RNA sequence: UGCGAAAGCAGUUGAAGACAAGUGCUUGUCGUUCGUUAUAAAUGGCCUCGUCAAACGGUGGAGAGAGUCGCUAGGUGAUCGUCAGAUCUGCCUAGUCUCUAUACAGCGUGUUUAAUUGACAUGGGUUGAUGCGUA
């Protein structure tokens, strides 16, 4: 923001605002305060406003407001991004935005795609709400409907200077998985760089991965250990799994390759940062996104699914269980274990329940009506969650149409008890729903696309008294 | 988990009280002091023989034997070490009947016999606990009277739990104090819980309850780390301290087909929720938790086997997962003799790992909502085809794709009701049956390419379509879960180049090299010599399976001839890879004085 | 508003053996000095008390070095043959040492003239004269004549108590800390043997087998005792009469060995052993005494002494050896007008109500290339980074800084062959290595991508792509060895 | 800040006379690398095949860690060394393939392999860029 | 744009209207519409609050520098030359060998697992700017 000095022509700065600067305004009798708002280009899903009211005495953020900050797989809506001087990724140019507008439109109706299934995460000690913001991370208090932190994770140019022209072309990193151990002390986050264009390395994406910690007190996560390139070179962390509180104490977790790898990390206290205490060998020529880990909350055992097969592994040995091969009609999008006897499986058309006990499926509800080319692999596994007590969740989004697709929506939750015998409860609501998870309290949080988050879960003396306060 | 078999101890004497092999376990009494996880002696007191304390190990042998008159019934027998003034003393407590009369309490020391005392108590000591640090010696009475005596039986206090017909009593230690809890029987199935605390008066009443619908007649009781179990009627019942409030009930199947009257039961625990059960002969670890069978065995040479005790292993804080178990063996034949068994049991980690798959308890589509948004009879089926005539494909054929309305002869999505494996299964059986030779119907094509194809029609399913070649080559690229042994042999059995590129490519797809490489160590030397050979006559699955090979051949077995040969196939391969690579790369990527003619 | 992020220094995945804090530590015993003695300088002690000067006994005399001065400042020469000890008091003012005649003389630390007290121990050479830790009056003496007499300072006349039992020479003597009754003595026998004072004595209480000639026992804690003999040194537990480690990384047979404790380093304990190899290397007690650091000498080290852990200076390692070369390394450690002027600075608010702190820490110099990145001197970066005595990893970030940038092409832009060298010169070197072999990559296909034309007509460019084609296929058949090495490293598994 | 870096790749916690073996085993046991570094400085590829062969072969593991380093940390030493990783491997892998685990115990070679192998790509495509350059005004 | 892995496998980028410029015709444009899944370039770059010196604790290191005609393995040049070799007591690369404030980079020492202090009136005026140092 530039304060322009017409008498002289001079100008003074303050530069590093988090988002470009929509409007501006002197608020005040005096011209006292500042009011700004700020657009957070880096998140094209969604129009990111933030309202800031600065002192004009020393230009310090007297008062910054601003909600929940997801980021969407896709663009909702009718956001646009905003007009610029060339038509990039992050703006649009002067003859792009009428287009550019038809076409999300038609994208919106025609298009068979309409994920806007967003990550978001849940800290076990303090319950707070964290966005994986791109190449950031925005910690949210939603008892008290406040943000409370705002963390850049990533390396790359993200406030170290305002990009302009064709530097707008830049893709900062990813932040693409992020987790936290079941004690909470620990952060595991994934991150995915991309390089500049017009290079011969134009076309090797970085993936990296890191561990942070913090004092419960302490507000500002302190990057720990970082891995650079895991699984090997250009490799993507499909998923991660913090491990159970049986298995190291809640110090160690699992990622999964689409190689099927799996590689085992925990917290050495003797070398005092996180080592690779075991691999599996992700060599077979196989390749799919959609991967699901579960792990046994007595932690022998883990649940790998891979395509349209699951398998049962021993932890200590790491490989095959000595039926634990399962096949599946379908590639298999989430594996979880309502409690340690029944597992819920997810395939891309139905899902069924099986008794680890019995090596029987119990029950199977088909969802390929609802669900057949919708969203991208792995999303089922953030819209299904399951609590570790009561029972697990479903969620159905439909889009609701009268005389062609129209764009409003319209989504169903479905509670259910364990194995899926019965419907515990039956629930819609009048918008699409991004994320459901499970609070670790009994109730669940969801999130709308409306940036919503809701929640399913079960005398004389007298009269002078009165003057002297008037007065 | 595994049973060991068992090891005799000692035969026992024929007494006509023992005779009773319903009843032969109430008359011999295990000491609770000495028979744990670490000790290596058993204190046995056989009613009307004598009270015997063995040592185990190396082998079984008797170390003492106290006799007793064959008049007399051992009711509650203990034996502890401990120091009593200090000479190291082993205490031996025991009461006994004759004819229910009189009521003998007798306490004997010996050295590592010091002292015998004997006194007439009032009622059955039910059972018998030792304190050897305060030099004291407990009997509980079933008149309800709780005595508590010195080493020389003089009586220092006495507690009245005020019901009488005491039945069941049993003493555990928790953080370091002594409890005692009894079961007192009362009229229409109700039953007395009362738990006391050992420490003016030494006997607290820390709880006290009653409890309906509990049977005694008919149920079997043995206790565990704060939960009393009951099996009764082929239902274990988990009941939880201090309170004995019912927390589970556990069906068994496997004794709900017991006639009542001929079926001799036995049952105590050996873990935390893992307990020892015998049906006659047959004895079975079971873990109640996961309710899952961890082991199983049968005694073939002995007609019945009775648990009276075992030792439990606390696993949850012991490393140690083997612990031993006594029991009465009774061999088949005209004139059956009883002895004293011991069997080693290895009981586990106490993980679902072990309970996978064991469990002892023995689908269609549903829609999501029962009832204005854009969307995105497996019986009839096998008897209409099962009464089909011999090699008619057509129809078989008609009915198969017309009753499921499938529309494709490949598997898609839409499809998927059809996934049921019980029909699927049944189908393939009648294709067979019905078809041989060399026309199969095109029903079989459609399940190939099913993703739910049994593996029970995996094996050898290659061989049944060797001889027609599109039925091969579709079930090389879609059939599910083929088998890795079979792939490899047609690997390099095949000549065919085509099927050999096809069937490197699916085996590294649904294959790891520690998985292939075993296997390829198996094929023989020669075949593996022909392979290498095809390969010095897409290419990369060929390739790279051939360094599979090579590794699987390991350094000794490879000869100098074949290596120079495949050396100067590889250097020429090396040589074009470079020469591509580069290829590649290409394809991505004024003078003072100045001499022209005017144009005009 | 933010502060400006600090450019983030490149740190690429980490090698073996990285510096360890424990290895950073003692490397800081820079400072070497190398004296010669007349014979090998067998044992050395220091002063327990401040300054904390050591004496060091070589020939038939014993010297005794200031700490801060690192040079001698007291002979002692009085001594007819050769000397074996020079232990101080605990109190630090007493002096003894043992002669080959026998003769146990004790001086005061400092005073050579003067001689305290004079015992003649034995006939035999007396080897060891150590003073009690715990009660300042007794003496202990081993001699060649197998008894370790335990001698009082009061009485001279006789030994308070002898000790016996050693089939063989005894030249090692340890007292326990907190245990004054309890004595050490280890013989060539290959037995410790632990004597009870308090009781009548001169029969071990129990013996501990070595299998190899002791030379030289350590109590390191109150219950556990080190004894390094033969090529290895093992550690044991009295409470259990049993070892709990040994090492043998050890090549000759151990000497001398040294305990210090709670002091400033990373590792709180530390246990220095010679080698009689030219090795004296350092053992953390904490981590079941694995190695730490070492140190080489020209030849066999028979004696290793350290600082004690009260020190109060610089710290001293002191290395003996058979040529009599004494080693020597250390870690270093206006107007009344005008104040009556201005008197309000020293204050820090200690009484008032409320204290305000507003002012910024201050931020460490920014370096000349992140001045000109911040400033957006795209061009003058890239000069800045090929500057002479630039750090590698420090030329490394300016070049990923711009690239991440995206700023590569706009960096050589106004650009000829005069100011292209620089860059080329440290492509000619950056390609070897592996981490900035990528970044190289990029580069070097830009310039080429953007000044082909300029190529042509320059001729010294042409020689430094000659040169840069050479390397790269240099490069090219090392990594496609290291490839092959793989191959081979995957069939033995 | 002072947070540790990492690769995936880092498996560390899952005849003649003129031989110089004896200085070779004293040197491996007592980790004395300037006495290592003699027997490394001899280069005659003769010397170095008889050496490798009478090394015990448990001293043959440790050797493979030491000389994985040394290539490690300075690569211009890659060549030399190279030939004495390989032989190693020939000589002992009868021994090698009988050892409970390698990932752990050799990891530094697998670290060290692998940073190099991966760069192969990229390096040959600048070999054909350079090439091209090289090439044109050579001919011109 | 669709699908998929990250590699890639298929497929698009049309029509109308209006305005401006140049000469009814040509080109370029669109805060105009319909349909399909569908270069840039107005000389224009980010503030201030405190700097300097000396330590200490972790994290990295290609170490930062200087010698040794001491070795090992290479590459290579000037002149003469009977092609065998000569002088330059040739040069360079890499390793090894000796040494030093680890001498090199970075984060912190508002509380942290660990770890700090000291200096200065943070002002105004005058001279020198052909400054000062050096070849």
């Amino acid at each position: 923001m530039s304060l322009w000095q017409l008498e002289t022509n001079s100008q003074q700065f303050l530069p590093r605002l988090n988002g470009i600067i929509i409007d501006c305004q002197v608020l005040g009798p005096q011209g006292n305060y500042y009011s700004l708002i700020l657009q957070m280009t880096e998140n094209n899903s969604n129009s990111d406003y933030q309202f800031l009211l600065l002192n004009a005495s020393d230009l310090t953020s007297k008062l910054s407001i601003n909600g929940p900050l997801p980021v969407f797989n896709s663009t909702i809506k009718h956001i646009q991004q905003p007009i610029s001087a060339m038509n990039t990724k992050n703006s649009n140019s002067i003859t792009s935005l009428n287009h550019s507008k038809k076409k999300q439109s038609r994208k919106l109706i025609k298009s068979r795609r309409q994920d806007f299934t967003t990550n978001v995460e849940i800290n076990p000690i303090n319950k707070n709400l964290y966005f994986p913001h791109i190449s950031a991370v925005q910690i949210f208090d939603f008892y008290k409907n406040e943000q409370v932190n705002y963390q850049y994770l990533t390396s790359g140019v993200n406030n170290s200077m305002g990009k302009v022209r064709f530097e707008l072309n830049l893709q900062d990193p990813i932040i693409t998985d992020l987790k936290f151990t079941k004690d909470g002390q620990w952060m595991i986050t994934y991150e995915i760089e991309y390089p500049p264009n017009d290079l011969l390395s134009s076309k090797d994406l970085t993936h990296i991965l890191k561990f942070w910690t913090k004092n419960d007190n302490e507000t500002n996560w302190n990057l720990k250990t970082k891995v650079i390139n895991p699984h090997g070179i250009s490799v993507p962390i499909t998923k991660i799994l913090p491990s159970p509180r049986s298995v190291n104490n809640s110090q160690g977790c699992l990622t999964a390759d689409n190689n099927g790898g799996l590689k085992f990390w925990s917290f050495d206290s003797h070398e005092s940062n996180w080592c690779l205490k075991k691999i599996s060998l992700p060599n077979f020529n196989h390749f799919s996104n959609s991967v699901s880990l579960a792990w046994s909350q007595d932690g022998s055992l883990i649940f790998h699914g891979f395509d349209d097969k699951l398998q049962i592994l021993d932890f200590d040995t790491f490989k095959k269980f000595e039926v634990s091969e399962f096949t599946l009609d379908s590639e298999i999008q989430t594996v979880k274990l309502i409690n340690d006897t029944n597992l819920i499986v997810a395939t891309r058309t139905t899902l069924n329940a099986i008794n680890l006990l019995r090596g029987q499926v119990i029950n199977s509800f088909d969802l390929y009506p609802f669900v057949n080319g919708v969203y991208k692999n792995g999303h089922m596994d953030r819209l299904i969650t399951c609590d570790e007590r009561t029972g697990n969740i479903a969620l159905v989004i439909n889009q609701q149409l009268t005389d062609v697709p129209t764009i409003n929506y319209k989504s169903r939750i479905i509670i259910f008890d364990s194995d899926l015998s019965t419907k515990l409860g039956n629930f819609t609501h009048h918008e699409y729903i991004s994320w459901i998870g499970w609070n670790y309290d009994t109730d669940f949080i969801f999130l709308d696309i409306e940036s919503t988050l809701g929640v399913v879960g079960t005398s004389n003396s007298d009269i002078f008294a009165e003057q002297l306060h008037k007065l | 988990p595994s049973l060991s078999q068992p090891f005799r101890l000692a035969t026992l004497p024929k007494i006509a009280s023992l005779s009773n092999f319903s009843l032969q376990a109430d008359y011999v009494q295990v000491a609770d002091g000495t028979f744990n996880e670490s000790t290596n002696n058993i204190t046995l007191g056989i009613s009307g023989s004598s009270i015997s304390q063995y040592i185990i190990n190396p082998t079984p042998k008797l170390t003492f034997d106290y006799p007793i008159p064959s008049t007399n019934i051992i009711t509650a027998c203990n034996a502890e070490k401990g120091q009593a003034n200090k000479r190291n003393v082993e205490i031996w407590a025991f009461g006994l009947m004759v004819n229910k009369g009189n009521y003998t309490l007798n306490v004997i020391t010996k050295a590592l016999f010091l002292s015998q005392y004997k006194i007439k108590a009032k009622a059955k000591v039910m059972s018998i606990k030792i304190d050897t640090k305060n030099s004291l010696v407990i009997a509980i009475l079933q008149n309800g009277l709780i005595e508590i005596f010195d080493f020389k039986l003089t009586l220092l206090h006495s507690f009245d739990i005020s019901y009488d017909n005491l039945k069941y009593a049993k003493w555990f230690t928790e953080n370091g104090t002594e409890y005692v809890f009894v079961l007192c029987p009362l009229q229409d199935d109700k039953v007395c819980y009362k738990l006391l605390e050992l420490t003016s008066s030494p006997i607290k009443e820390l709880s006290s309850t009653i409890i309906e619908g509990f049977s005694f007649e008919n149920s079997k009781l043995c206790y565990q780390f704060g939960k009393l179990y009951k099996l009764n009627q082929g239902k274990i019942y988990i009941y939880s301290l201090p309170h004995c409030q019912l927390q589970q009930v556990i069906e068994f199947p496997m004794v709900d087909k017991l006639s009542p009257g001929d079926d001799l039961i036995s049952f105590q625990p050996v873990s935390v929720n893992r307990v020892l059960l015998t049906v006659n002969n047959v004895i079975y670890l079971l873990d109640l938790l996961h309710c899952s069978t961890l082991s199983q065995r049968e005694l073939t040479h002995v007609k019945t086997f009775q648990l009276l005790k075992s030792a439990v292993i606390n696993s949850e804080k012991s490393h140690n997962s083997k612990t031993i178990a006594i029991g009465i063996s009774t061999k088949n034949g005209p004139n059956p003799t009883s002895s004293l068994e011991i069997i080693n049991i290895d009981v586990g980690t106490n993980t679902l790992k072990d309970s996978l798959g064991k469990s002892f308890q023995v689908v269609i589509l549903k829609p999501l909502f029962d009832d204005r948004v854009k969307c995105n009879h497996c019986n009839e089926v096998i008897e209409k085809l099962s009464a089909l005539q011999d090699n008619d494909i057509t129809s078989f054929d008609d009915i198969f794709f017309k009753e499921l309305k499938i529309k494709e002869e490949h598997y898609t999505e839409k499809d998927r009701y059809i996934s049921d494996p019980g029909f699927l299964n049944k189908v393939l059986d009648l294709i067979f049956g019905k078809f041989s030779g060399n026309d199969y119907p095109k029903t079989l094509t459609f399940l190939l390419t099913h993703p739910l194809f049994p593996l029970s029609r995996t094996r050898n399913l290659l061989s049944l379509l060797r001889d027609q070649p599109r039925l091969f080559k579709q079930a090389i690229v879609t059939c599910p879960n083929l088998p890795l042994n079979e792939l490899l042999e047609e690997l390099f059995s095949i000549r065919n180049r085509e099927l050999l590129l096809d069937i490197s490519f699916r085996i590294l797809q649904d294959f790891t090299r520690d998985s292939i490489k075993q296997e390829m160590k198996k094929l023989s030397k020669l075949d593996v010599q022909n392979f290498i050979e095809f390969i010095t006559s897409q290419s990369t699955q060929l390739f790279q399976l051939l360094s599979l090979v090579l590794d699987s051949i390991g350094l000794f077995s490879l000869e100098g001839a074949l290596l120079e040969n495949l050396t100067l196939y590889i250097d020429k391969q090396v040589e074009i890879a470079e020469r591509n690579t580069e290829l590649w790369n290409l394809i991505d990527t004024l003078p003072t004085y100045t001499m022209e003619y005017l144009d005009i | 508003s933010t502060a400006r992020p600090r450019i983030i220094t490149s740190k690429a995945p980490l090698l073996p053996q990285q510096t360890t804090p424990e290895q950073r530590y003692w490397r800081q015993y820079t400072s070497a000095q190398l004296v010669k003695e007349h014979n090998s300088v067998t044992h050395i002690s220091f002063n327990p008390q401040h300054p904390h000067d050591f004496a060091v006994t070589s020939s038939t005399r014993v010297q005794i070095f200031s700490s801060r001065t690192r040079q001698v400042i007291k002979t002692f020469s009085r001594f007819k043959d050769v000397v074996y000890s020079a232990s101080f008091r605990s109190d630090g003012k007493l002096l003894c040492a043992g002669d080959a005649t026998g003769l146990v003389s004790v001086y005061d630390s400092y005073n050579p003239r003067t001689i305290l007290l004079s015992i003649n121990a034995s006939t035999h050479p007396t080897h060891v004269t150590k003073f009690h830790t715990q009660d300042n009056k007794i003496l202990a003496t081993a001699s060649d004549d197998r008894v370790t007499r335990l001698w009082d300072i009061s009485n001279a006349y006789e030994p308070q108590l002898e000790l016996t039992g050693a089939t063989d020479y005894v030249r090692t003597l340890s007292f326990i800390p907190a245990a004054p009754h309890l004595v050490a003595t280890g013989s060539y026998d290959g037995l410790i043997r632990l004597y009870d004072t308090r009781s009548s004595g001169s029969t071990p209480i129990y013996s501990l087998n070595h299998d190899q000639p002791v030379e030289n026992v350590i109590a390191v804690s109150p219950t556990q005792i080190v004894s390094c003999g033969g090529n290895n040194f093992k550690v044991w537990d009295l409470t259990s009469n049993k070892k709990l480690y040994e090492r043998g990384n050890f090549n000759k047979a151990v000497t001398c060995l040294d305990y210090v404790e709670n002091f400033d380093s990373p590792m709180q304990s530390a246990l220095i052993a010679s080698s009689l190899d030219g090795h004296v290397k350092v053992f953390d007690p904490l981590d079941n005494f694995q190695v730490k650091f070492g140190w080489k000498f020209s030849g066999p080290v028979l004696s290793c002494a350290v600082s004690p852990s009260t020190a109060q200076g610089n710290r001293h390692l002191v290395a003996g050896l058979s040529s009599g070369l004494l080693a020597i390394r250390t870690k270093k450690k206006k107007s009344n007008n005008f104040q009556r002027m201005m008197r309000g600075s020293e204050y820090q608010g200690d009484q008032e109500h409320i204290i305000h702190n507003d002012k910024v820490r201050s931020q460490r110099r920014m370096r000349a290339f992140e001045r000109n990145i911040n400033q957006f001197k795209w061009s003058e970066a890239l000069d800045n980074a090929f500057v002479p005595g630039m750090a590698k990893e420090l030329t490394l970030t300016v070049l990923q800084e711009l690239r991440k940038r995206g700023k590569v092409r706009v960096a050589l832009y106004g650009r000829d062959e005069s100011t292209l060298e620089p860059l080329l010169n440290w492509c000619l070197k950056g390609i070897e290595d592996v981490r900035s072999a990528s970044i190289v990559a990029d580069w070097v296909a830009v310039v080429l991508e953007l000044y082909g034309n300029t190529l042509e007509s320059s001729p010294v460019l042409q020689e430094l792509m000659i040169d840069l084609k050479t390397k790269v296929r240099h490069e090219i058949h090392k990594s496609k060895e290291a490839q092959r090495i793989e191959g081979m490293l995957q069939l033995l598994t | 800040g002072n947070a540790r870096v990492t690769s995936g790749d880092n498996f560390k916690h899952v005849t003649t006379t003129g031989t110089v073996t004896v200085i070779l085993s004293q040197a491996l046991q007592s980790n004395d690398h300037s006495l290592l570094e003699t027997v490394l400085n001899n280069r005659d590829e003769r010397v170095i095949r008889d050496t490798i062969f009478r090394l015990k072969p448990a001293l043959a593991v440790i050797l493979l860690e030491r000389l994985a380093e040394r290539i490690a940390r300075q690569t211009h030493r890659q060549g030399p060394l190279n030939v004495w990783v390989k032989w190693c491997l020939i000589i002992h892998g009868g021994y090698l393939v009988s050892i409970p685990n390698l990932m752990s115990t050799l990891s530094s070679l697998h670290s060290t392999l692998k940073r190099r192998s991966d760069l192969l790509p990229r390096l040959l495509a600048l070999d054909a860029r350079l090439d091209c350059t090289i090439n044109k005004f050579k001919t011109l």
